[PDB]
DNA sequence: ACTTGTCGGTGGTCTGCTCTAACGTCACGGCCAACCGATCGGA
């Protein structure tokens, strides 16, 4: 499903922009998707989705002063999605296991993150 | 007889509120009085009922209920 | 208009609702469904629509409207929604920067993208 | 390729209609209780 992808980008990139302040917009054009030419398309389509009744004050704000991308009204979405079940956390979590590499990060690194995601999850 | 509390008496008063259950939700008793301002808050414990010992005038909140509205326009 | 549009406007919809909105107020209410022909294809887009929802990993549940009532409708657990806290940023470096290096399954460098996302959204 | 509307189906709950073959057969639970004047229908 390639509007599934598009979906979760979107409720994962409003979190995002709502716990970064002020971030600019090179680091959004750079991180979530490269291609910062539809960056400025999606923060169009996001700009028309809120509430129900869809009047200002229900749909999600926005500050574009500059390069600045700051969120003064959310309409709910504060928090990012749940690492789904299996999938996307099982493949991060057995990656990051079955390493094949003598240990550089296992001290305070890889067993910290492994025992956290693990707990997260 | 004013000054040394001669007839002088003590009255007591009893209210009581119920928080029932209803066709378009349920009614919670809390100290979250959707449009007020934070002073009247001032008196109400963390379940939303006045402190012993506070005192009450007119118009003061004794007991913080909410009840489901619905939709409306 | 759009079905992006549509699936985003149902899952803020859903998530700030707080009791349980039936199928019918959610035709008249959220934008894109009041553009149906007739009540079956508003009901099959409806059910593929949640289809999709559910399988994405939003959790989305059907329930009666209340106690006294017997309408049944859909909520999102807003509590079950996501888990904010998250630990250290030094070992969450290492794990992004070991995150896809040469996998070519789709199904796996889409998972690791989506799990990286998520964490940038949930810090770094 | 993805979406979408028409088609068809399984399973479940709320609501309404019909039927049941020994013989059975003419209601109660209860005062009213003043006390005046006016008036129509009986005797």
């Amino acid at each position: 499903s390639q509007v599934s992808t598009r979906l979760v980008r979107l409720l994962n990139m409003v979190p995002y922009f709502q716990a970064n302040p002020k971030v600019t917009r090179a680091e959004a054009a750079a991180a979530l998707g490269v291609t910062g030419k539809q960056l400025d398309a999606d923060l169009d389509q996001l700009w028309m989705c809120g509430l129900p009744g869809y009047s200002p004050g229900d749909l999600i704000d926005f500050d574009f002063v500059g390069d600045t991308i700051e969120v003064t009204f959310s309409a709910g979405v504060d928090h990012p999605l749940r690492l789904t079940s299996t999938e996307a956390t099982g493949i991060l979590v057995a990656l990051r296991a079955l390493v094949d590499v003598p240990g550089m990060v296992d001290p305070e690194a890889a067993r910290s993150a492994i025992a956290k995601i693990e707990s997260a999850v | 007889l004013v000054e040394e509390d001669v007839l002088t008496s003590i009255h007591i008063e009893e209210h009581e509120i119920d928080a029932r259950d209803t066709k378009l939700g349920a009614e919670e008793i809390t100290r979250d009085i959707p449009n007020v301002s934070d002073e009247v808050l001032a008196d109400l414990d963390e379940r939303g009922i006045v402190r012993i010992g506070a005192e009450v005038r007119d118009g003061d909140i004794l007991v913080g209920k909410v009840t489901p509205k619905g939709e409306t326009e | 208009v759009s079905k992006v549009e549509r699936l985003m406007n149902l899952v803020i919809a859903l998530l700030s609702t707080r009791t349980y909105l039936p199928a019918e107020k959610i035709r008249t209410t959220v934008a894109g469904y009041a553009d149906s022909p007739s009540d079956e294809a508003f009901s099959r887009m409806f059910e593929r629509d949640k289809n999709e929802l559910r399988d994405l990993g939003i959790p989305l549940e059907t329930g009666r409207v209340s106690k006294w009532d017997s309408t049944e409708g859909y909520r999102i657990n807003r509590d079950s929604y996501a888990l904010p806290p998250i630990g250290l940023t030094a070992d969450e470096a290492a794990a992004v920067a070991v995150a896809t290096q040469l996998w070519q399954s789709p199904e796996l460098v889409t998972a690791t993208q989506n799990a990286v996302l998520k964490l940038r959204a949930a810090g770094v």
